[PDB]
RNA sequence: GUUACAGACUUAAGCAGUGGAGCAUGUUAUUUAAUUCGAUAAUCCACGACUAACCUUACCAUAUUUUGAAUAUUAUAAUAAUUAUAAUUAUUAUAUUACAGGCGUUACAUUGUUGUCUUUAGUUCGUGCUGCAAAGUUUUAGAUUAAGUUCAUAAACGAACAAAACUCCAUAUAUAUAAUUUUAAUUAUAUAUAAUUUUAUAUUAUUUAAUAUAAAGAAAGGAAUUAAGACAAAUCAUAAUGAUCCUUAUAAUAUGGGUAAUAGACGUGCUAUAAUAAAAUGAUAAUAAAAUUAUAUAAAAUAUAUUUAAUUAUAUUUAAUUAA
């Protein structure tokens, strides 16, 4: 496809007063702080 | 004037309804760059009487917008029963329709006729003098590769050539001169524009017509006609070339004109 | 009922008129693809109707055969290969073939017919310029500043009455006008 | 409920509209100064930028727009007005499309040949080499320039090297 | 909805008992009520022969028969030429069979598409059409034979999970 | 048709005349004018194109395909409402309809059409009281279908009372209608001593319940089963003692109740007639 | 004789009696079964073009929910886009639902949204999505007022807004409020109503055309034969669909918390056949040669706690 | 592991096959560093897979990546676009955590979809009525149909999802259009009309229904649609998601190898075992349809295999057309 094409990043950019929310992101997030609270979060990542 | 919303000191003096208007296609232009003005907020106190809006409240209203309304005053009513006052989907898709359809109606009845004014006869240049026929093409909405292809198509015996040359030329042609109709056509698609096709086309044709017209040390008198191409070409396709035997015709027994009486006496003209 | 219904109407109502063919110099030739009808037709038919009008011959929807382009598919998502169902998609085609014309009067129905086109309908335009043999590019600028009178003369504004204006198109013709313009090939 | 407010037809608003390939030298020049605004990224297909929006002036139009390999996601610059906007409308182009000119390359002569390797028939074969090369690369669409670059290192007058830079 | 076939046939028996009353004898009030339950032609061209077009699977074939002495012309050839089964030359032969009418119809057939024995099923479909209008009396008698029927037999297509049209791939249980 | 000038300016506007007059010069009078079968350009009832309709037409202001306005202007800032309203009248609404305590308004409406019974002594006079009000289910095989089952003593507090019972595999509220239903399509008139309690001490069994209620002196209360007791409320009965031996079947209780009320009581005038004796209430003489 | 043959010639009129065709308020466009309504003859650009717009669809589906400070986020649904790709232009269309004179000085969330779709000057979504498909854009919203109008709405508004209803058991009002949202019309006796009102029109047209007439084929003047015939009759009678007959509405999946196993629970209402086609000459017509006009179905497939659901809806309009 | 009737490719005829041979392909087993994973009674086995050289691939050996494909947060710095040498924005770079990512495990957590019962005829709702009631009637005593479609009868009367019908293909007819060089008008394509055919004479059984005969008609098929429930049937390897596990590794890239291994076994096919059947030849080129050709289709012709030349196969080189 058109690698350019709009995404819910830009919906920021383009009309910052309409306070857009992605559903699919908001829903990730809250799966992640779910993991986080009963302790089936990421392990810290290995740097070396 | 149409630029009237990017000024707001102008409107104090118009009808109310016309002021929220104005102001409604200021909110509108400039979306995230809105930035309050005196004179607009002046004039839409003035307009408070229309619809019934206290003074504060109004002024609150135009300071914070949904906020400011929440704190001046739900349940849901998704499904509220059918009130009858408005179409499904299926229906509006139908009454878009009509719509169009109606809409290209008043366009062929009154904008065609004015379009009748740019009208012109046809200027026909002859047969004799324009034999050759570039023809171009055009994909419309789309970038199509062979919009770039045009196509030379003359006759060989409308080039105005001698005998000897004519054969001369024909045979250079090869493929591309067929011998049943008496055409040679060519296209080229080598190049990236139309016109630069078209150019190459016309270059590439001269070139042939001088060396048909050249004579010099190569006549091509004793080299016949190759028509392999076109026998082959007839082989792929069919050929309806058989008809009705001309002594078979039986004019006699034609049906004969009925004598329609009641007709002919009607036919007083 | 006392209610002067003019001849535009009338003719709106019923068929499209068309001009008949004085001489065979098919001039352009326009097919009409769609992957289907109803907007395809009516789309002829206007067609028919602004080129009745700006005197175009035009014959009319001469309907070239539709294609068919099939493909089947397995059912499922996995496995049950015996269960498989078919798709098809066919590509309608109409010919227009406008028959005699001044190549300004061709122009402008198309970009009429382009400008008021329809939803499912492609279009392809196969133009026919019957030209000389003989053909020179060298007395060129002369050639060019006739070009750009002919171009003044077809884009003039003969009442300002509220006319259809374009502001691409104004930039296009102020352009042309431009001696930068007039330079560029010498 | 009101009455129909009838906007005449002129060919002034059917421009733009007209055929991008249409046989007449008129329409050639206006086709190609619509090119020419077409890349300058003049207004068409959209709304004016105008001295009313200062922030969000934004356009995508960009050197390298709807392509991948230069490593960017989308980039929003901000828009000329309609005035301080220039139009590229170069000459090549011009060429191209208004008149039909073309290259059509230079075939190479023996001579040329002769100054580098010393044999007859080697530079023969050489010469055919490259004649052969040159309608091949007539024939298909590339650029101007790297185009003849490619012909050059099929002849041999350059080496491999240039290609790959 | 409530409306039954018994009831139907009752109510015809009742009115036409009624109608068949002879008609000098009826009345007025009797016909007012049982008025509540009341409610192109071929022929030779120009030349006097009649076109007719006959089809059967992919073929078609437009025929030209005219009254002149019994010669044929299938596609611009003879006969035996083109067609070379028998068959396929008895075949279009039926149509004038049928009536005592082979040796007084010129035929000139034209065919395309299919193959030779469809053509030939074709041709003859066309020819009884064609006689069909030289006498409308016989046109009974031919359609009693079966060569004014159009052959409908129509090739089945290959249906997806099958083979060909009925033809599916073997069956196995273990 | 070829109009004259003035005319055409009487009935039509200043800027569709000289398309009109185009029109004229180019479409000649004899003209034969085809009718397209195979498609339809114009629209199924006539129609002088010159006025835009609002709902039939394009909104003017609004953008769409075929818009023609420039990207800039399109007048149309408020997507609160609807923009293209319905035409002439507001309502699309079909032949014989209409637009939306009030449950039992309803069964009597609807008792008023099937049996001609007064609707609003139904929605007054009478008050119905639940008796049980069971979830009932069938083995099917698709599976286990539950069923809610109502039975609901309705009466007029004046000796007119009746029981119905009623079904609905949905919500219970559709089976308490039906059970209402029911008991006013079942009024019946019970017979009682001094419009308070039954005549004499009656012992009647139904099915399974065998039934005891003796009658009881003005001012002692019911003093009887759950069941009864709502009955009697119902039915104007203000006094009564009893008990139920054997089921205790609340249905069958109210099934029973009422049938002994009915039937296993003899007012006394009835008695007398019978008999053809005085059938005094020593009481009544006394005036207590 | 001659009068019978013009009348056979000019015979034509709305199709539904017992010479007629489907005028455009009678069936849908097959184009409109297909939501990119695009040729082109280069097949790779075609390709393209619906692969954009379906890119353009979940970027507007993104856009269509707000916040409000976190303090309110209303959902605004939105149908599945459709795209008209005429030569000029492309048109993007969908159906959207939102859920005293005070608001006539504060733009709404939804408002706002709207209004970035076409009106920004040069910030306008349209003019962005121009530079995709390099022809002018024209995005426009068409409000429902009602969420059971459109199929995909109802689906989404449901799957999206209603999950409290529903996650553990289809709550008891919740499933009344579903099962009467129509009034039970009588499908059969509309159906039957509107024919005989298109064998009254087409009997006036007959009779017009009788009257008129008291080789060429032309009848007299246009208001003679549309004597009784005017905008204010015809057009809203012969419009086709108008009434939710009947329609079925399905949850499916984990929708109960005690459970281990899914539950699919089915609401039905009405009827799903048309009368209309039944006994007249409108015929039905097949919707990607496999849904009757008449019918639409869709479903959106939200996630839960529990793990993935849907929610079918099928409405049937008369 | 039950009665009884009815049904059809069920059986019976019949035609051609499989089962023997060799090969192809899938499966099994075993092998292997890896022979990736799933499908595996009917309802797996040229199935997922409409093409495994690399890639695709998921498997294996050896190498090497570690915020990685995203989104957001916090900072430094550099370039470009816009404005009237500063600033606003957009991006990039280096980092910074939350994480990203997972063809890993569970279709006995799910979605959607599909297979089989199934184009089979079943699957239910209002009002009335029966039963104390759960329930029943309707939804069947007969019969008939392909059929819960219908007439006879019946405490029933109507109404829905299925059935049928509308739908598509094909057919016949009519109208329109095609300057009969894009022609095939013997066509193509829009719009109609047409039949689930009709009528009558007789012969059997009871006004009708099957057979026969006749006269009227072009009138004779195929496709899609496969309900409810069930099989914890198939799919987490289309995709998505729940829970769970991996986070310098179960994530990511390259080079090669493997998926093509071979004792026996099992399906599907292909080619065969010669004269009611194989091979040479057949240029005024015997007769088709359907479909593809701008990520192309490749004509004629020259050259070699080949002393004539044709055939067949390559090469040489692109005529024509992006297409009635
Ligand atoms: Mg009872
Ligand atoms: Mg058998
Ligand atoms: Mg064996
Ligand atoms: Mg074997
Ligand atoms: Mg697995
Ligand atoms: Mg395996
Ligand atoms: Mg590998
Ligand atoms: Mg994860
Ligand atoms: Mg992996
Ligand atoms: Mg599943
Ligand atoms: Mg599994
Ligand atoms: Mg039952
Ligand atoms: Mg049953
Ligand atoms: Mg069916
Ligand atoms: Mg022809
Ligand atoms: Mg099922
Ligand atoms: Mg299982
Ligand atoms: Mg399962
Ligand atoms: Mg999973
Ligand atoms: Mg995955
Ligand atoms: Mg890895
Ligand atoms: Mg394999
Ligand atoms: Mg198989
Ligand atoms: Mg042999
Ligand atoms: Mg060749």
């Amino acid at each position: 496809g058109n690698p350019d094409i709009l995404k819910f990043r830009h919906l920021k950019t383009l009309y910052p007063d309409i306070e857009f929310v992605d559903l699919e992101e908001q829903y990730r997030l809250s799966m992640v702080e779910a993991k986080k609270r009963r302790g089936k979060g990421a392990p810290k990542k290995m740097k070396k | 004037s149409a630029d009237l919303y990017m000024h707001p000191e102008k409107w104090k003096g118009l009808p109310p309804q016309r002021i929220l208007e104005l102001y409604w296609e200021r909110m509108a232009r400039l979306g995230s760059e809105y930035k309050p003005n005196k004179d607009e907020l002046n004039a839409l106190l003035t307009t408070s009487e229309y619809s019934n809006v206290p003074v504060n409240d109004i002024k609150k209203l135009y300071h914070r917008g949904e906020q400011g309304a929440i704190d001046i005053k739900n349940r849901d009513n998704s499904l509220r029963p059918f009130m009858f006052d408005e179409l499904p989907s299926q229906a509006q898709e139908l009454v878009a329709q009509h719509r169009e359809q109606r809409f290209y109606n008043r366009l062929a009845a009154y904008e065609l006729p004015l379009l009748a004014q740019y009208r012109q006869e046809y200027k026909r240049p002859s047969p004799e003098s324009h034999p050759v026929t570039y023809r171009y093409t055009s994909y419309v909405g789309e970038e199509h590769p062979n919009s770039r292809k045009v196509v030379l198509s003359v006759k060989t015996k409308e080039l105005g050539l001698e005998e000897k040359s004519l054969h001369k030329f024909r045979i250079l042609a090869r493929s591309r001169y067929d011998h049943t109709t008496d055409i040679f056509k060519m296209s080229s698609d080598k190049f990236e524009h139309a016109s630069q096709n078209a150019r190459y086309l016309h270059d590439i044709l001269q070139r042939l017509l001088a060396e048909s017209k050249d004579l010099t040390e190569d006549d091509f008198s004793d080299v016949p006609l190759d028509t392999r191409h076109t026998i082959a070409k007839s082989l792929r396709k069919k050929k309806r070339d058989y008809e009705f035997p001309e002594h078979w015709k039986r004019p006699e027994d034609a049906p004969k004109k009925k004598f329609d009486i009641v007709d002919q006496l009607l036919s007083t003209l | 009922s006392t209610r002067p219904y003019p001849v535009n109407v009338e003719a709106v109502y019923y068929a499209p008129l068309k001009l008949p063919i004085k001489y065979g110099d098919l001039v352009a030739d326009i097919q009409l693809r769609s992957y289907d009808n109803e907007n395809l037709d009516f789309y002829s038919d206007f067609i028919l109707r602004t080129g009745y009008y700006l005197g175009i011959p035009l014959t009319g929807p001469k309907p070239l055969p539709t294609r068919r382009e099939r493909w089947t598919v397995i059912k499922s998502p996995f496995v049950h290969a015996k269960s498989k169902e078919n798709f098809e998609r066919h590509t309608h085609k109409r010919l227009i073939r406008a028959w005699d014309t001044n190549p300004e009067v061709l122009q402008m129905l198309i970009a009429y017919i382009t400008k008021h086109s329809m939803a499912g309908v492609g279009m392809k335009c196969n133009f026919f310029q019957r030209s000389e043999i003989s053909l020179d590019l060298g007395s060129d600028a002369n050639g060019l500043e006739k070009s750009l009178s002919n171009i003044d003369e077809l884009y003039s504004l003969r009442n300002d009455d509220k006319a259809q204006t374009s502001a691409v198109g104004q930039k296009v013709l102020e352009l042309l006008d431009s001696p930068d313009f007039k330079k560029h090939l010498e | 409920s009101s009455e129909y407010v009838l906007e005449e037809p002129t060919p002034l608003s059917l421009l733009e509209y007209t055929p991008q390939v249409f046989p007449t030298k008129e329409s050639r020049l206006v086709n190609f100064t619509l090119d020419s605004l077409k890349k300058s990224n003049y207004p068409i297909y959209r709304s004016p930028n105008l001295g009313i929006l200062k922030v969000h002036d934004f356009t995508l139009n960009t050197p390298n727009f709807g392509k991948y390999t230069p490593g960017s996601s989308l980039i929003f610059a901000k828009e000329p007005q309609l005035q301080n906007l220039l139009i590229e409308e170069d000459p090549e182009d011009f060429h191209r499309q208004v008149t039909g000119e073309y290259q059509l390359l230079k075939p190479y002569v023996k001579k040329d040949f002769e100054k580098l390797t010393k044999s007859k028939d080697t530079v023969s074969k050489l010469v055919q080499n490259s004649q052969v090369v040159r309608l091949s690369l007539q024939s298909v669409v590339m650029g101007s320039e790297e185009k003849k670059l490619v012909y050059d290192v099929c002849s041999g007058m350059k080496p491999i090297s240039e290609l790959q830079q | 909805t409530k409306l039954k076939p018994t009831q139907y046939t009752q109510l015809l028996y009742m009115l036409n008992k009624l109608h068949n009353i002879d008609p000098q004898l009826t009345n007025d009030e009797i016909t007012s009520e049982l008025s509540q339950y009341y409610k192109k032609i071929k022929t030779l061209d120009e030349f006097g022969r009649s076109i007719a077009v006959g089809k059967r699977k992919s073929s078609t074939a437009k025929v030209f028969v005219v009254r002149g002495t019994g010669e044929i012309l299938v596609n611009g050839r003879q006969l035996n030429d083109y067609f070379l089964k028998m068959k396929d030359r008895e075949s279009i032969m039926y149509p004038l069979q049928v009536i005592e009418s082979v040796g007084k119809y010129n035929i000139f057939a034209t065919t395309s598409g299919g193959g030779p024995t469809g053509q030939a099923e074709s041709i003859m479909h066309a020819i009884a059409k064609a006689l069909v209008v030289f006498n409308p009396l016989l046109k009974s008698r031919l359609h009693k034979a079966g060569v004014l029927t159009r052959d409908y037999r129509h090739v089945e297509r290959k249906k997806p999970g099958k083979k060909k049209a009925r033809k599916m791939p073997t069956w196995v249980k273990r | 048709q070829h109009y004259d000038e003035s005319l055409l300016s009487r009935y039509y506007p200043e800027s569709l005349l000289k398309s009109i007059k185009l029109a004229q010069q180019t479409i000649p009078e004899d003209t034969k004018f085809r009718v397209s079968r195979n498609v339809e350009f114009a629209p199924p009832y006539l129609d002088d194109f010159t006025k835009i309709h609002p709902f039939w037409d394009y909104k003017p202001g609004m953008p769409h395909l075929h818009a023609q306005e420039e990207n800039n202007n399109f007048s149309i800032f408020r997507w609160d409402q609807v923009q293209q309203p319905l035409p002439g009248e507001g309502n699309i609404l079909p032949p014989g309809v209409s637009l939306p305590k009030s449950k039992s308004a309803d069964v009597a409406a609807g008792l008023h059409k099937q049996t001609g019974v007064d609707p609003d002594y139904i929605t007054r006079k009478l008050t119905m009281k639940p008796l049980v009000m069971k979830r009932v289910s069938n083995q099917t095989g698709k599976g286990k279908i539950a069923s809610f089952y109502a039975l609901v003593v309705v009466g007029d507090k004046n000796g007119m009372v009746g029981l119905g019972e009623g079904k609905s595999r949905e919500e219970m509220s559709k089976a308490i209608f039906k059970a209402h239903w029911d008991a006013v399509r079942n009024l019946k008139e019970i017979p009682r001593y001094e419009n308070r309690t039954i005549y004499g001490d009656i012992d009647f069994r139904y099915h399974g319940v065998k039934l005891h209620l003796r009658s009881a002196k003005p001012g002692f209360g019911l003093r009887v089963n759950h069941v009864i007791f709502e009955i009697c409320e119902c039915a104007g009965i203000k006094d009564l003692s009893g008990k139920v031996y054997k089921s205790r079947n609340d249905m069958n209780i109210a099934k029973g109740t009422i049938e002994a009320f009915t039937k296993a009581q003899k007012t006394l005038d009835e008695v007398a007639l019978g008999r053809g004796k005085k059938l005094v209430d020593v009481r009544k003489v006394y005036y207590s | 004789n001659n009068m019978k043959r013009m009348l056979n010639n000019n015979n034509m009129n709305p199709a539904g009696a017992n010479g007629n065709i489907n005028n455009k308020l009678q069936h849908l466009n097959n184009m409109n079964n297909w939501n990119t309504q695009i040729y082109n003859y280069n097949k790779n650009m075609e390709i393209m073009n619906t692969m954009n717009d379906k890119l353009i669809n979940k970027l507007l589906y993104k856009m269509m929910t707000l916040k409000l400070n976190n303090m309110n986020i209303n959902k605004i649904i939105m149908s599945k886009t459709i795209n008209q790709h005429s030569l000029n232009k492309l048109n993007i269309k969908f159906y959207y639902y939102n859920n005293n004179n005070n608001n006539n000085y504060y733009m709404n969330m939804m408002n706002k949204l709207m209004n970035i779709m076409n009106n920004n000057m040069n910030n306008n979504l349209c003019n962005i999505l121009s530079y995709y498909y390099k022809k002018k854009v024209t995005i426009e919203p068409i409000k429902l007022s009602y969420i059971y109008l459109n199929s995909d709405i109802f689906s989404k508004y449901i799957s999206l807004n209603d999950m409290d209803k529903y996650n553990n058991g289809i709550l008891t009002n919740y499933q009344r409020m579903l099962n009467n949202i129509m009034p039970k019309l009588n499908d059969h006796n509309i159906s039957m109503n509107y024919i005989n009102n298109i064998n009254n029109i087409n009997n006036n047209k007959y009779n017009n055309m009788i009257n008129l007439l008291n080789n060429n084929n032309y009848i007299g003047n246009i208001n003679n034969i549309y004597n009784n015939m005017t905008i204010d009759n015809i057009p809203m009678d012969i419009l086709m669909y108008k009434y939710l007959v009947g329609w079925s509405i399905k949850f499916k999946g984990r929708l109960s918390n005690n459970n281990g196993r899914t539950s699919t629970t089915n609401l039905l209402n009405g009827t799903f056949n048309n009368k209309k086609y039944l006994w007249s000459n409108i015929n039905n017509n097949y919707k990607l040669n496999y849904i009757p006009s008449n019918h639409n179905l869709y479903n959106n497939s939200n996630i839960n706690k529990n793990g993935k659901y849907n929610i079918k809806v099928k409405l049937n309009f008369i």
